[PDB]
């Protein structure tokens, strides 16, 4: 039935409004100017980038080059990302009904798209927010930053201008989330048909959802299925030049979460 | 692992 697609559909906006503290919508009202909200504070280059130890609060407490604490800082968001998506797929129907071991293995392996999917939401061609809008870091200063470093985000962006330019909204995107955690060819899953029965539901309210708030639009759901193939090659590159840094550099510490993810993630 | 326990609290 299409009304229980639409009721799907509007289950996960909701749990994906629950899950995410910054969502598109706010976000782009805060990258436009908007809202009633103070400005972000802008890190445009070393000088800012000190000056803005006072103004944006991170919720992790830490009682180092600024390439690495940068480099270090994008973790711990990653980790804090891990764990609104863990809760946001944990309201997916039939999710946490699977095995257990399965569970993991889908958020391992989806965890870093979904992150890039989300990530592009708070960035512009000329920036990205952080710290949920209490500040504002440009590309160009990310791009300045000494090699390996200065490319580390620029894969990012590169993906974020072209899939913003798709126009989706929270609604679209978060049943796009849906179908990625739900793949059923992630390596080492047990049972696998579940899984695709999950995402073969959640594929049909996509389309459905594309049909109705993107009428003009034919082609969005073919794009979408080949962004999710994307975004694993976003992922790939991403992970090599993370042993790249892992070795061109002295070694930094790396969050245990993100150790236990990165192990055998290609 | 990390992830099941996040994964295991409500
Ligand atoms: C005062 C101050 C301000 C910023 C800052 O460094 C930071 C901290 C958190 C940050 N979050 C992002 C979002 O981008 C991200 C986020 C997650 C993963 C990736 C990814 O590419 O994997 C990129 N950037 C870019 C940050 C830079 C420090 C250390 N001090």
């Amino acid at each position: 039935e299409s009304a229980d697609l639409r009721a799907l559909a509007k289950h996960l906006y909701d749990s994906y409004i629950k899950s995410f503290p910054l969502t598109k919508a706010k976000a782009r009202a805060i990258l436009t100017g908007k809202t009633t909200d103070k400005s972000p504070f802008v890190i445009y280059d070393m000088n800012s980038l000190m000056m803005g130890e006072d103004k944006i609060k991170f919720k992790h407490i830490t009682p180092k080059e600024v390439a690495i604490r940068i480099f270090q800082g994008c973790q711990f968001r990653s980790v804090e990302a891990v764990q609104e998506i863990t809760e946001y797929a944990k309201s997916i129907p039939g999710f946490v009904n699977l095995d257990l071991n399965d569970q993991v293995t889908l958020l391992k392996y989806g965890v870093h798209e979904i992150i890039y999917t989300m990530l592009a939401s708070l960035m512009n061609k000329d920036g990205v927010l952080i710290s949920e809008g209490q500040g504002f870091m440009t590309r160009e200063f990310l791009k300045s930053l000494r090699k390996p470093f200065g490319d580390f985000m620029e894969p990012k962006f590169e993906f974020a201008v072209k899939f913003n330019a798709l126009e989706l909204d929270d609604s679209d995107l978060a049943i796009f989330i849906a179908v990625i955690i739900l793949s059923g060819d992630r390596p080492g899953l047990l049972n696998v048909k579940p899984i695709e029965d999950i995402q073969d539901n959640l594929l049909q309210a996509l389309e459905l959802q594309l049909k109705l708030n993107h009428p003009e639009s034919s082609q969005l759901f073919a794009k979408l299925l080949q962004k999710m193939t994307d975004l694993r090659q976003i992922v790939t590159e991403h992970v090599q030049l993370l042993q790249v840094i892992k070795k061109t550099e002295t070694d930094m510490s790396l969050h245990p979460l993100l150790q236990e993810i990165y192990k055998d993630l290609y | 692992s990390l992830l099941k326990k996040l994964l295991l609290a409500p």
